[PDB]
């Protein structure tokens, strides 16, 4: 009844009305390929780096089966995968979002949504997490807020599924592909802090690997999870 | 046995406790690698006999892990 038109992700969705994690259903069931794991809301919703995720109901959370065979060095650009599917989304609902490195999207430099990839030997799970029409943590938004209107939750999906398997095809036709299109859509220019330099945030690597530009004209690379950012 | 690294990664989290009895391909522990948060299976049954690493560690490939019973 969905009426998906995709050759590999969204061939299956599996609709719970309440779930712990669809990332975690994902992982530990088994799935063919391209097969979304969607929740009116998950109360165990998780986020980057051990941290935790808001899914109250009238927002988007799935989960996408993946099975790409591809070299280690192609991995790091899945999540990029998520964020571009979304970013493209929005643009078809006429809302502007970039990306911050290396896994949010972002409107007005306001969260509205993140994407979580998790490994499992052969499965690799997508998850991606956008703000609809739900409630939201203070700092982030949502497509109502930034409408200003109730959002058509199944539209935002097909819309969704339809970006992220096209996107997909492409990056097993050439993952090359990605990187230029995250470039193209990612915050770029602001000085950041990192712990434990400063500089900006002028590009990403062919790895997906942040490159920053330091005061006296030097360059360094932030490998994801050995470093913590922050924005000036 | 011995359960090494499958690639190089900081370690997120270890999934079991000491004198945990495993299952085959269960969730031992999670290394952040290649902007993914990988999932290390056991593999083999077993009890925990010993968790090699910490939290936080840089682990890199083939380095051990944990060792079961
Ligand atoms: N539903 C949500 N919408 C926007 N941001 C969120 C949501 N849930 C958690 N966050 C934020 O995302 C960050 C982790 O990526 C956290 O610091 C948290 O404040
Ligand atoms: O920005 C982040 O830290 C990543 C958030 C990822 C959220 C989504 S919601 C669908 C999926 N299920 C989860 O438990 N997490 C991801």
């Amino acid at each position: 009844m969905l009426g998906l038109k995709t050759s590999i992700i969204g061939r299956r969705v599996i609709y719970f009305q309440e779930i712990t994690s669809t990332n975690e259903f994902a992982k530990t069931s088994y799935l063919e390929e391209g097969t979304v794991i969607v929740a009116d809301k998950q109360t165990m919703g998780h986020g980057a780096l051990n941290r935790k995720w808001e899914s109250p109901e009238g927002g988007l959370w799935l989960s996408i089966v993946l099975s790409p065979k591809v070299p280690q060095k192609d991995l790091p650009k899945i999540v990029f995968l998520g964020a571009v599917g979304v970013v493209e989304t929005l643009k078809e609902f006429s809302i502007d979002g970039r990306i911050k490195w290396p896994n949010d999207v972002l409107v007005n430099y306001k969260k509205i949504a993140g994407v979580l990839v998790e490994g499992k030997g052969d499965k690799i799970v997508l998850g991606i997490g956008l703000n609809v029409n739900n409630k939201v943590p203070n700092g982030a938004t949502s497509m109502k807020l930034e409408l200003g209107s109730e959002v058509p939750l199944l539209s935002v999906f097909r819309s969704l599924i339809t970006n992220l398997d096209r996107l997909y095809l492409n990056f097993l036709k050439n993952p090359m592909d990605i990187l230029n299109l995250v470039r193209d859509n990612m915050i770029l220019g602001v000085r950041v802090k990192i712990l434990g330099f400063e500089g900006i945030a002028e590009d990403i690597d062919d790895f997906g690997r942040l490159i920053i530009r330091l005061d006296s004209g030097e360059v360094k690379k932030v490998i994801y999870g050995d470093v913590s950012l922050r924005f000036l | 046995n011995v359960v090494s690294a499958p690639m190089p990664g900081k370690v997120l989290r270890v999934l079991v406790r000491v004198g945990d009895r495993v299952r085959v391909g269960q969730g031992l522990l999670v290394l952040e690698a290649m902007k993914m948060e990988n999932e290390i299976p056991s593999p083999r049954d077993g009890v925990v006999k010993r968790i090699l690493v910490k939290e936080g560690e840089a682990v890199d490939t083939g380095q051990p892990l944990i060792e079961l019973g």
